[PDB]
DNA sequence: CCATGATTACGAATTGC
DNA sequence: TTCGTAATCATGG
């Protein structure tokens, strides 16, 4: 619960004691990536880069992560859509209401469950490019999810192209599992089950099951 | 319309193809396009319950179908294999299908393509017009590839297009990085279609203040300003670094046929690519032949360690020196200039002497047949020349004479007449270069690159990549692109899948296979009596063939679990299945309670391993015979190469027995194999140790009898020989293991060993052994001290020398690269190991002597140099590497960096190397007992000098070297008595 | 991974580790096989004593309420589970039991999926019912059930407390009295209604007391257990050898005994002496004769006999010579089907009733000659493994295993 | 009791500036 | 996948 001094944008940096003994190394990567980045413009603003370090990693079981930010309208907590009007969070909302059976919603934010943790590997993207800034990110997001990796019990991917080696990417042996395309041609996301195997290992590592009905909005 | 091929790659679109790329007799490039389809074997049943159509159904015959399971009996009551008979086809799927009972579903489809269609991968063909479509400019369509290829034509030679490149950037604490370090020269050597050799250089200018550019455009070279006006007949061109990349870019993209890299796949074109990407937005792209997908460059890693590869689609092979030098041959460094030193190399006379410098000639009368003209290629660019391979020198002036060499070099006078000369390191800094940056530091840096460059080109003409890759695209039925990619499970199914459709035959495993779960060491060390090496012929395909060990010819395995049934078995095994037409193996039992286990093999019909394996040997014979009889030297490098592929797939059979997930996986047939090995090679150490030669005659030390069963040989011990009556030597066996034997004979005439060593080879091959096993005399080895096949050194005379010959300095197991060990360490051991070859050879050292003479002269000269401290701080620095991609809490090094980052206004980074050394207080004295070294040590700056209050921690370092020196040597309690004396602690050996 | 039968096959093993037994070795195979798998290719995984409280030995005052009381029997104690064998304490090893008995055990388990497993009683040669744990179904219900079956149920007493009642001697008392029970009453164990906890108590008192002698009686078909008499003829019973052992019994001496109301026992040794065991099984052997080979947990016979066991264990008639014994197995038309499919050196081994592990390790240590698939002369190679006295005996009895080996092999060859 | 033996853990053997 | 050295703990002479 600090706060650190960039020498480019934002500027200002605020973090959790949680993220103390890595995100010294973070500040060493930024001031050699930030230089180039800002040339174009991105979404979300800079400001918002970092705002998803507030969150501690003690009370988290469960870590859902994304290839890339929403290119348009992005917030800066990894999928979150207030209007819900972005397709993946639209199906995403569509098969947790088909697992849980309730009919009537209005959406959902997966920062409500307590839990679970929304992230995205590459943190920034510019608009209308889609996955077009992986070389200025590599690094600061191969450390920051070894950090989140030592500390949540079991790691889910989206997209099976997006993640077909992320074990090479860590170092640390820990359960992972692998799913397809979230918006996959065929209707291949509707047959996905990596809802139960979550908590079904989540009970066998001895921790408590995940409330899915908390991250709806009514 | 006479073609013939040079790869073969697949595009990964929404509809994939076939493409082919061959060239004529003129040199024009003709690609090809194939529709490649899935493959499926069916029985005819299945066939005919088909209710959707294949697309097209290709009859095969009749099929023996035989199940391959492996069953435990514990009786001797076998029920017998169940094999089928039936007809089999062949059907052909566009898409991907699932069939409820297909067969054979461990093929590539590409195998069956070229199996099916007749189509050698390498081969000369003679095409038909008729089946051929035009579609674009260069690129054709073809739909009956059975008839299109039907005409085969002898080889005939055709004209290539290679590039080789080499980039140097600019770095000044750390490794470079795109976003802060820019790059500086690049160099290119380019080879077209004409057979012209172009070579240039490209320097960047933003280092290089107007005023400088200005001078150095007076001296001679080119400056441009945009891409369009570059000629590549210029050998230095001077522009910036945005022209530079777009230069990189434009000839990245050609379709060339090569573009060979020393690990570029991991720094050059990475680094390439992305600094273009990030100065400008426009990238690089591939095309297919037909002009309908486009990629971009994004290197993708093979996990195997991590093996880089590029995504290209325009048949261009991207082609990496690093991965087939360490997959190829096993060295102890692999850097450039390592292999530099191993590859060219050369021994030369001194014909002058006088200042500083000496005048070398080199010549074919010197070294041998060859030598001389390779290392006059390789001057043509060199700038350092090794001597000794100890000292460095600065070549002043180079004459490449009619058949040779003469070079003057700036070195101390040595008291000698002939050298040796070798290309290797450098000694040039390139930190201090870039701090001041100027005109000569730029042209030899350009020189340097180029060197780089061209050394890519001499080592792909040494090692011969081009026919190596011919024959294994030919043997193992694959892509040319894809012979060096795969390990031997897929290089080892084309021959598998030729030779059970030619013998008609299917096997089928229908279960779960188990997960079912040695180091010799020699009698002495150090021996300063001559060694004869022999080496066995291809010892596991030899023992394969003799058992016909095959998954198919297993009649059955029996175990026991006591002695009893174990007695009542053996009997009954001796009495029903006789030899020679069975042949039973004891082997190792696969379970806890099992006492024995032995396996029946049949001999009455050939296997299937044991064919492959016969086939592969007669084809090398075949070859070896074409080869010395050959002129020419293209046809001495195909058959060369053909040779090498064969010998390379055939050794690799029993490692693939093994293998689980492996075709030819045969769990008992591996036990069978390494016990009939074993078997044989004890039987040889038994007959040859001890085997004497008295008067005319030799004698062994037990009987010629068969290990395995009787035999209608004579099995007289006493043998006749030729050899002269006056010889009476006695013999011994020291070492043996799967691929050699080794014999001691006490006497130091090479001559007379060498002859010896021939009478017995002879001896042994007609008489001794038995059917299809036979040695060959490989060397003569002195001065043999060795801890295992691994690490030894001695010097080797080859079997057709006389005494008067170079010997060969055969040194291995040691790294001598090692960063993280010393300079003064090195130094000592260098010293002693040159005292202990010297000493040996004087003839009275016998077991306890050397030791007492090595370890006083070790005691002398510590206790000297502990005396005298006149060793310089410098020899006793080590390295390592920052970075806190550490686990643990503390790991005491980060402590001490940041320690000194606090007292230091000098900054360490996290990629940045530093030294460090061990420092204790000036006043202590020896110690015997150690305690943790973490403590003592201490970071080394550029100005630190070593108060008086200071002193190096030397017990560290001696304990270091006299635990490195007593790995050597014969004595145990000596060495244990003296390293207690010293430090009191136990040494660890082995 | 999407289809469901990676997540069934990961309930199987929730549901396995949630009622691990380390007991059954097939069982503990396949967990480590499946844990092998998951941790392979999932990189990682995160993977009947504690049933019982505190034993109480005094009288205390009780809850009002609704009980279920059953006696806890003097005998060897046995948990019986879905999905695996028999199981005893300590050992964990398993046991035979009659196929039907077997069948009617699993018919009442699958019943209802609430019952963890089930208990057994055994004294020499004779299973019974004495509890059982079951978190849905009370045993009171279950013990209908096992009785429809046919096997034997215990004395269940249902008892409503409405006031504080004081479990002392006299309560104790009354309620054995009321259980009317011929088998011996080692303990009480109640249930509360609604309550899975289950609570037992077995008062118990010391003293020293003197031993005549210790004998062994006849109890079936080579099956004996050792029987202690004293100086007032009172028989004390003892588990088995292991417990015999374990006290560290002592002809002749005066002994520390755990007396109830209606037996006293010998306990265990808790001294802190230096003897061994090893000497001690030779002591006892000696004392009660050298005519005896300890089975494991009981003592069998040496005797020679010799032919008149193939009819016994093959459950024939009388034999008389070779011929007609061979036409009375040729007649069999159902046992025959186990000499087809069962070897001759386990046969043998069964029909004179000696050890597996003790008798492979003796057949391992010996040479023999071996004629016509026959065997006429043995040897002993090393004479180390006979430091065990019942190898002695064995490799003494071994000149009959050899007679009926040959009968065995000679029939089996006029067969076929 | 403590010298000796055996585990554990660390990290280069790495390669291209 | 290797080897190699230090730091720690554990065990029988």
């Amino acid at each position: 619960m600090n706060s650190v001094t960039i020498s480019h944008a934002p500027y200002t940096i605020t973090y959790h004691d949680d993220w103390e003994p890595v995100m010294s190394q973070l500040v060493e990567f930024y001031n050699e990536v930030a230089s180039w980045l800002l040339r174009d413009e991105t979404s979300p603003i800079p400001d918002k880069f970092f705002i998803q370090l507030k969150q501690p990693l003690r009370n988290k079981r469960v870590c859902v992560c994304g290839i890339d930010p929403y290119p348009k309208d992005g917030t800066g907590v990894p999928f979150e859509s207030p209007n819900f009007t972005k397709k993946s969070i639209k199906e995403i909302a569509s098969s947790i209401s088909r697992l849980t059976g309730v009919i009537d919603y209005k959406g959902y934010n997966l920062n409500i469950i307590d839990g679970v943790i929304p992230w995205n590997y590459y943190l920034s993207c510019k608009l209308g490019e889609t996955k077009s800034h992986a070389i200025y990110w590599d690094k600061i997001s191969k450390l920051l999810l070894q950090h989140i990796t030592k500390h949540v019990s079991v790691l889910y991917c989206l997209g099976k192209t997006d993640f077909s080696n992320i074990r090479a990417k860590l170092e640390s042996p820990v359960t992972t599992i692998v799913g397809y395309h979230p918006a996959a041609r065929d209707h291949q996301f509707e047959k996905d089950r990596s809802f139960e195997i979550i908590n079904v290992l989540l009970e066998l590592d001895n921790k408590t099951p995940i409330n899915w009905a908390q991250g709806f909005i009514y | 319309m006479d073609v013939r091929c040079i790869n073969w790659f697949e595009s990964h679109g929404e509809n994939r193809f076939l493409y082919l790329k061959s060239r004529c007799r003129n040199g024009e490039t003709v690609f090809i396009r194939f529709p490649h389809y899935f493959y499926y074997v069916v029985t005819d049943e299945i066939y005919q319950s088909l209710s959707p159509p294949p697309f097209n159904a290709r009859p095969m015959g009749k099929m023996r179908t035989i199940d391959i399971d492996e069953t435990i009996s514990y009786n001797l009551d076998i029920k017998d294999r169940k094999c089928s008979v039936a007809d089999m086809w062949l059907i052909e799927e566009p898409k991907k299908r699932s069939i409820q009972n297909a067969t054979m579903d461990e093929f590539f489809n590409i195998s069956w393509f070229y199996i099916s269609n007749g189509i050698s991968p390498d081969g000369c063909y003679s095409l038909d017009e008729q089946y051929l479509t035009k579609i674009n400019n260069g690129c054709y369509h073809c739909d009956d590839p059975r008839n299109c290829f039907a005409k085969e034509i002898p080889r005939f030679d055709i004209p290539r297009s290679y590039l080789f490149l080499a980039i140097a950037c600019h770095f000044d604490k750390k490794f470079p990085s795109v976003f802060i370090n820019p790059i500086s020269h690049t160099s290119y050597c380019y080879i077209d279609l004409s057979g012209k050799r172009l070579l240039f250089t490209l320097i960047n200018e933003e280092m290089l203040t107007e005023q400088e550019i200005q001078e150095a455009v007076d001296r001679g070279c080119l400056r441009i300003q945009s891409l369009m006006e570059m000629d590549y007949e210029r050998e230095l061109v001077l522009c910036s670094e945005i022209v530079l990349l777009r230069i990189a870019k434009q000839l990245l993209e050609l379709t060339f046929d090569y573009v060979v890299t020393f690990n570029g796949h991991n720094f050059d074109l990475r680094y390439i690519t992305n600094r273009l990407e990030l100065l400008t937005g426009e990238k690089i792209i591939f095309r297919s032949p037909d002009k309908k997908e486009a990629v971009h460059l994004c290197i993708y890693e093979r996990n195997q360690n991590t093996t880089f590869h590029v995504n290209n689609n325009n048949g261009t092979i991207f082609f990496d020196l690093y991965s087939f030098i360490q997959k190829s041959e096993k060295l102890d460094s692999y850097k450039l200039d390592s292999i530099s030193k191993n590859a060219f190399s050369c021994m030369g006379k001194v014909l002058n002497r006088g200042v500083r410098e000496m005048t070398f000639i080199g010549d074919d009368t010197t070294d041998a047949k060859g030598k001389a003209d390779t290392f006059a290629k390789v001057l043509t660019t060199g700038n350092y020349v090794t001597v000794d391979e100890d000292i460095i020198c600065k070549v002043i002036r180079k004459d490449i004479l009619e058949n040779g060499f003469k070079v003057v070099l700036s070195c101390p006078t040595l008291p000698n007449d002939i050298y040796k000369l070798s290309f290797g390191k450098d000694d040039i800094d390139l930190a201090q270069m870039y701090k001041d940056y100027n005109l000569n530091i730029a042209l030899d840096m350009a020189r340097y690159c180029i060197h780089d460059a061209c050394l890519c080109q001499y080592l792909w003409e040494y090692y011969g990549v081009e026919t190596k890759t011919d024959a294994g695209a030919a043997t193992y039925v694959l892509p040319q692109s894809m012979v060096f990619e795969y390990r031997a499970s897929t290089i080892i199914k084309g021959p598998l899948l030729k030779l059970l459709l030619e013998t008609k035959t299917i096997l089928v495993r229908s279960e779960t296979k188990q997960k079912f779960p040695k180091v010799f060491a020699p009698k002495q060390k150090m021996f300063s009596n001559n060694v004869l090496i022999f080496d066995y012929n291809s010892l596991y395909p030899n023992v394969c063939i003799f058992g016909n060990l095959s998954p198919e010819t297993l009649v059955g395995v029996v175990v026991s679990t006591n002695r009893l049934e174990e007695e009542i078995n053996n009997q009954l095994l001796l009495q029903k299945y006789p030899p020679p037409r069975y042949i039973t193996v004891h082997c190792e039992p696969r379970l806890p309670n099992l006492i024995s286990e032995i396996a029946i093999f049949d001999r009455s019909i050939e296997g299937t391993i044991p064919r492959l394996l016969r086939t592969f040997l007669a084809e090398r014979a075949r070859y070896k015979k074409m080869l010395k009889q050959a002129t020419s030297s293209t046809e001495k490098a195909i058959y060369d190469s053909m040779q090498y592929t064969y010998k390379i797939v055939a050794n690799s059979v029993y490692g693939l027995m093994g293998f689980r997930n492996s075709a030819l996986y045969s769990y008992a047939s591996a036990k069978s194999c390494t016990s009939i090995g074993r078997r044989m090679i004890l039987y040889l150490e038994s007959v040859l140790n001890g085997a004497e030669l008295s008067n005319g005659m030799l004698r062994f030390a037990n009987t010629l009898s068969n290990p395995f069963y009787m035999d209608d040989r004579d099995i007289n011990p006493i043998v006749k020989t030729s050899l002269p009556i006056d010889y009476r030597f006695r013999f011994r066996s020291v070492y043996g293991d799967t691929d050699s034997v080794f014999t001691e004979i006490d006497s130091q005439d090479v001559d007379k060993s060498i002859e010896i060593a021939k009478e017995l080879e002879r001896l042994i091959n007609s008489r001794v052994l038995f059917n299809n096993f036979k040695i060959e005399f490989e060397a003569v080895y002195k001065n043999l001290i060795m801890q295992s096949k691994k690490k030894y050194t001695t010097m080797k005379y080859s079997a057709s020398s006389n005494s008067k010959s170079v010997p060969e300095r055969i040194n291995k197991g040691t790294s001598e690269t090692r960063r993280d060990v010393s300079k003064f360490h090195k130094n000592m051991i260098k010293t002693y190991k040159t005292r202990l070859s010297e000493m040996l050879s004087e003839g009275r050292m016998n077991s306890n002597q050397v030791c007492i003479d090595i370890l006083r002269s070790l005691e002398t000269d510590l206790r000297s140099e502990f005396d005298s401290r006149s060793s310089p701080l410098e020899l006793f620095m080590l390295s390592r590497m920052h970075h806190s991609n550490y686990k643990s809490a503390d790991n005491p090094n980060m402590y001490l960096v940041t320690e000194y980052n606090k007292n230091n206004p000098e900054t360490i980074e996290l990629g940045e190397r530093y030294y460090f050394a061990y420092i204790c207080p000036a006043n202590v004295p020896w110690t015997k007992k150690l305690v943790n070294i973490k403590t003592y040590e201490t970071i080394i700056d550029r100005s630190f000098k070593l108060g008086s209050n200071q002193r190096i921690f030397y017990e560290v370092y001696f304990k270091r070297l006299t635990s490195e020196i007593v790995n050597l040597l014969d004595n145990k309690v000596l060495c244990i008595s003296f390293f207690q004396r010293m430090f009191g602690s136990r040494p660890t050996f082995y | 991974m999407t289809s469901s039968a990676d997540l069934t096959n990961l309930k199987e093993l929730l549901s396995l580790y949630k009622s691990l037994r380390f007991s059954d070795s097939v069982a503990i195979e396949k967990y480590n096989s499946l844990v092998e798998w998951g941790t392979s290719t999932y990189w990682k995984i995160g993977v009947i004593s504690d049933y019982y409280d505190e034993v109480k030995n005094k009288p205390f005052n009780i809850d009002p309420g609704y009980y279920i009381f059953l006696p806890v029997y003097f005998g060897s104690v046995f948990i019986y589970s879905k999905g695996k064998n028999m199981v005893e304490l300590g050992s964990g090893n398993s046991f035979q039991i009659p196929d039907e008995i077997r069948s009617a055990c699993n018919k009442v388990l699958d019943s209802d999926n609430g019952i963890d497993f089930l208990r057994f009683v055994l004294l020499n040669n004779r299973w019974i019912m004495e509890d059982a744990i079951s978190k849905y179904q009370s045993p009171v219900n279950i013990f209908k059930l096992a009785s429809e079956y046919g096997l034997n149920i215990p004395n269940y007493l249902e008892i409503e407390i409405e006031e504080d009642t004081l479990f002392d001697d006299e309560l104790y008392s009354i309620m054995e009295r009321s259980f009317d029970d011929t088998f011996p009453k080692i303990s009480i164990s109640y249930i509360k209604l609604g309550e899975l906890k289950r609570q037992v108590v077995d008062f118990f008192k010391f003293s020293f007391m003197y031993i005549e002698s210790i004998k062994v009686d006849r109890i079936g078909d080579n099956i004996f257990i050792p029987s202690v008499i004293t100086k007032s003829g009172k028989k004390i019973l003892v588990k088995d050898v292991d417990h015999l052992i374990r006290s560290k019994v002592r002809e002749h001496t005066f002994v520390k005994v755990k007396k109830k109301n209606t037996f006293s026992i010998l306990y265990d040794y808790d001294g802190n002496g230096t003897e061994t065991r090893g000497e001690v099984i030779k002591r006892i052997i000696d004392t009660i004769g050298r005519d005896y080979y300890v089975n494991g947990k009981y003592f069998s016979k040496v005797g020679i006999a010799g032919l008149k066991q193939l009819t016994n264990k093959l459950d024939i008639n009388e034999c008389a010579t070779v011929d007609e014994l061979v036409d009375e197995i040729n007649k069999s038309g159902t046992v025959k089907r186990k000499i087809k499919n069962q070897s001759v050196f386990d046969l043998s081994r069964e029909c004179l009733g000696y050890p597996e592990a003790d008798f492979i390790t003796l057949v391992n240590n010996m040479r023999f000659k071996i004629e016509n698939c026959k065997v006429v002369n043995f040897n002993i190679e090393n004479t180390n493994c006979l430091n065990n006295p019942s190898i002695e005996t064995i490799y003494g009895n071994f000149n009959q295993f050899v007679s009926i080996f040959n009968t065995v092999t000679d029939v089996k060859k006029r067969l076929f």
